[PDB]
RNA sequence: CGCUGAAAGCAUCUAAGCGGGAAGCCCGCCCCAAGAUGAGGCCUCCCACGGCAGCCGGUAAGGACCCGGGAAGACCA
RNA sequence: CGAUGUCGGCUCGUCGCAUCCUGGGGCUGAAGAAGGUCCCAAGGGUUGGGCUGUUCGCCCAUUAAAGCGGCACGCGAGCUG
RNA sequence: AAGUCUGGGCUAAGUGGUAAAGGAUGUGGCGCCGCGAAGACAGCCAG
């Protein structure tokens, strides 16, 4: 008897209201849903997780003085090309990037996890354009 | 924020108040608006301008359809002026009065594969005292094992010119509506016969 | 700072 | 040895309605809203408002007094109103009211013009005296300080813009 | 404003203030004003 | 550097809150830029062609080849 | 050690900030002007000469200033020698 | 890969996640002296 391997199944769509939630703790759960480690038939070499839609990304909450102290960083490859952007500003300019950057770092490196991050659709503000997919609201 | 397409015609100087004024002459008008970009339809605000009469024999069917939706005769060049919304269906040199101050965008003359001394004003090497085949050379391009590489953007030889250049805060010295002329004080990018764009200046 | 050269200059 | 425990006398006829995280205070001079910690309890007795702290923790003890004095000041603001006087010293130094706004002549190569913000009124009884009146305590003191800063008291001469009741302390020259 | 690692009171009028994560010393005498650093 | 203000009946720029403040920081100016594979948007043009998300073939809108050239240019573009 | 070419100059830079200048400050035995001293600040700037291989240093004439250090005492498959 | 596991407490510095003399109303906790309803301390005043 060799271990069961699932043939491709229809992917489930999920909706999460990120409002008032703690950044890092919501991140892990979404990563989990993305991996598909909540499914008894989990297999590490195929994309079989959930599609995860997140709303109210801008209304994510964070403890301590991180709003002023968390510095997101980008290096351009040029001399003196290290850009430092604090959390306050990142929410003020591209708020959906906050949940995105967090969730991304908690996904596996390489081709697969890179494509798993594509199954994450994050929006700031209560509305998402995926009513066609009819997402199942999740409490997390 | 007004604007107009045009062609650089050439330079002279004129006399104003016992003073010689170097000028570049630009044939600007007339420019028919062939499309308007709207925040509802296009997400921003601009006016697509046309310029120079075109032989309709040369205008393909995709393009012909476009010109018809605007009820405008075929034109050689299309360019947009952003955050401009003229009342009329046509833009002429009239939108500038002498004394005003403008920005001119053009295509700089191309110096092709240019050395480092012309491109980047390097000082090169000596011409005697032992200098060995390095008279127009850059010299060092780095350090040693640390960092063991070359910076991005490191000034080196390569193509130079034939690139977009915008000169700012140029005085309008005169405007001659009967000939669609614009007289601007000083130097404008590109060769005579080259296409330019004239916008109201963003300086104070 | 003048320190003693550790290599001879190369010969043909 | 304690501020927030002391009750706030509420004269007639000013209203003090309690809300979640704020209190609203109306009176003969206007309205004021006082932001108040959810942890502090604001209590309305007959002609008296009291604030009660949830425990004897260091944080709550600090919030407690602050909350009282905050609400107390809001009461006095709609009833008596607040005001600060500014005294101008120096030979050429004068002030004059140009409409609602305050013009200041205090030795620069130009005159300075101060605009009254909302709820603030400038009045110039004499040339060397200026009065800043309003229902908001902190807004008055801020506008006061701003106007003073335009030409702070010198340290060598009796020259500049002073608070009333502000001591003239100088040091010698030569 | 004296800046130093040892901030202390100089006269009896000096007052030790902790302000925004720093230990200051404020006093009526301008010479005595200190910040720790 | 302040306003208001407790803990600490006073005081305190701070513990709640709010000001002012640099050639520096962010935007703004000029240039590159959707291989931004997250490959965006608008205007316009062609169409249900034959035989057996595929294969071959004939077209459409269009494009390339070739040629005269060019303040474009090493070739290329 | 079956080779990691060794000073100084030229060229080309880039970073650090314990900041020479310019910007912002507190204290001054700060009248003013000008200084002293410390704090913040690396955005830009930081000259031409005479001596000597010199780096360094002295000197001339100016200057807002004529900063100090890292990069194999940066840089010889880039030059010099 | 396996606990967002249980119970008690501290820390608000991202301390944790490199350092010393020395400095400090940081915070919590044990003590030890004074001085006080023979009215102390703060102050709010008369002299
Ligand atoms: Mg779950
Ligand atoms: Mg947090
Ligand atoms: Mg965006
Ligand atoms: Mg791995
Ligand atoms: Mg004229
Ligand atoms: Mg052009
Ligand atoms: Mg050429
Ligand atoms: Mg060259
Ligand atoms: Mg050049
Ligand atoms: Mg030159
Ligand atoms: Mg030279
Ligand atoms: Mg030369
Ligand atoms: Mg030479
Ligand atoms: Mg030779
Ligand atoms: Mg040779
Ligand atoms: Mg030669
Ligand atoms: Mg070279
Ligand atoms: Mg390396
Ligand atoms: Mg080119
Ligand atoms: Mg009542
Ligand atoms: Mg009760
Ligand atoms: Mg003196
Ligand atoms: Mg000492
Ligand atoms: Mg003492
Ligand atoms: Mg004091
Ligand atoms: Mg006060
Ligand atoms: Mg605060
Ligand atoms: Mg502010
Ligand atoms: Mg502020
Ligand atoms: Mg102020
Ligand atoms: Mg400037
Ligand atoms: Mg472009
Ligand atoms: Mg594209
Ligand atoms: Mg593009
Ligand atoms: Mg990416
Ligand atoms: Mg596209
Ligand atoms: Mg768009
Ligand atoms: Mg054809
Ligand atoms: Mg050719
Ligand atoms: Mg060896
Ligand atoms: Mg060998
Ligand atoms: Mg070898
Ligand atoms: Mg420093
Ligand atoms: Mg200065
Ligand atoms: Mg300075
Ligand atoms: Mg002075
Ligand atoms: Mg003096
Ligand atoms: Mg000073
Ligand atoms: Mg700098
Ligand atoms: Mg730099
Ligand atoms: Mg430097
Ligand atoms: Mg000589
Ligand atoms: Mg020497
Ligand atoms: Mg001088
Ligand atoms: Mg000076
Ligand atoms: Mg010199
Ligand atoms: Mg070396
Ligand atoms: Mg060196
Ligand atoms: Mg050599
Ligand atoms: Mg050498
Ligand atoms: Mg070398
Ligand atoms: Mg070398
Ligand atoms: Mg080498
Ligand atoms: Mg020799
Ligand atoms: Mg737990
Ligand atoms: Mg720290
Ligand atoms: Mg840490
Ligand atoms: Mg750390
Ligand atoms: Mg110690
Ligand atoms: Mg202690
Ligand atoms: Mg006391
Ligand atoms: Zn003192």
């Amino acid at each position: 008897m060799k271990t069961y391997v699932p043939k491709q199944v229809e992917p489930r769509w999920v909706l999460i209201d990120a409002e008032g939630k703690t950044l890092g703790r919501l991140a892990t759960k979404i990563a989990t849903l993305l991996r598909g480690k909540h499914r008894p038939d989990w297999t590490p070499n195929v994309a079989m997780g959930d599609f995860v839609v997140v709303v109210n990304a801008d209304k994510i909450r964070v403890t301590g003085k991180k709003l002023e102290q968390k510095i997101y960083t980008r290096y351009s490859g040029y001399p003196g090309g290290l850009k430092k952007i604090p959390l306050e500003k990142m929410l003020a300019t591209h708020p959906e990037r906050v949940l995105e950057h967090a969730v991304k770092g908690m996904l596996p490196k390489g081709p697969l996890g890179r494509r798993l991050f594509k199954r994450l659709k994050v929006y700031a503000g209560p509305d998402h354009p995926h009513q066609a997919q009819r997402p199942e609201k999740l409490e997390v | 924020m007004k604007g107009i397409l045009g062609v650089k015609v050439g330079m002279t100087r004129i006399f104003r108040d016992d003073r010689a004024v170097p000028v570049t002459v630009i044939l600007a008008g007339p420019c028919p608006v062939v499309q308007r970009r709207t925040p509802e339809k296009d997400g921003y605000t601009a006016v697509q301008l046309g310029f120079l009469p075109q032989n309709p024999k040369r205008v393909n069917r995709p393009l012909k359809g476009h010109f018809a939706k605007a009820g405008v005769e075929p034109v050689r060049i299309l360019r947009e002026i952003r955050d401009f919304n003229p009342e009329g269906d046509t833009v002429t040199v009239e939108i500038f009065k002498p004394g005003e101050r403008v920005d001119v965008t053009g295509t700089s003359k191309g110096r092709g594969f240019a050395g480092v001394m012309k491109r980047w004003n390097f000082a090169g090497g000596p011409d005697s005292h032992g200098a060995h085949k390095i008279h127009r050379h850059p010299g060092s391009i780095g350090n040693r094992k640390t960092p063991g590489r070359v910076y991005k953007g490191k000034k080196m030889a390569g193509h130079y010119g034939a690139e977009r250049v915008t000169v700012m805060n140029l005085e309008v010295v005169d405007v001659i509506p009967e000939e669609n002329l614009l007289l601007v004080k000083g130097a404008v990018p590109g060769p005579n016969g080259g296409l330019v764009i004239v916008r109201e200046t963003k300086k104070a | 700072v003048d320190k003693p050269p550790y290599l001879p200059r190369p010969r043909p | 040895s304690r501020i927030g425990r002391l009750p706030i006398p509420v004269p007639k006829g000013v209203s003090v309605e309690v809300a979640p995280g704020r209190v609203k205070v109306k009176g003969p001079k206007g309205e004021l809203e006082v932001p108040v910690s959810p942890e502090m309890r604001v209590v309305v007795e007959e002609g008296v408002v009291r604030v009660e702290r949830p425990s004897d923790e260091r944080r709550h003890k600090s919030l407690h007094g602050l909350t009282r004095t905050l609400i107390a000041n809001a009461v006095k603001g709609v009833s008596e109103g607040y005001s600060k006087e500014l005294l101008i010293k120096g030979i050429g130094y004068r002030a004059r009211l140009v409409g609602r706004a305050l013009e200041l002549t205090v030795g620069f190569s130009h005159p300075v013009v101060v605009e009254p913000p909302e709820g603030i009124t400038f009045e110039v009884p004499e040339p060397t005296r200026v009065r800043v009146s309003g229902i908001d305590k902190q807004k008055v003191g801020q506008v006061a300080a701003n106007i003073r800063a335009i030409r702070k008291p010198s340290a060598y001469h009796e020259k500049g813009i002073y608070y009333a009741g502000e001591p003239v302390r100088l040091k010698p020259g030569k | 404003m004296k800046v130093r690692a040892s901030v202390k009171r100089i006269c009896d009028k000096c007052k030790v203030i902790r302000r925004h994560g720093r230990v200051y010393v404020i006093c009526e005498n301008p010479k005595h004003k200190q910040r720790q650093g």
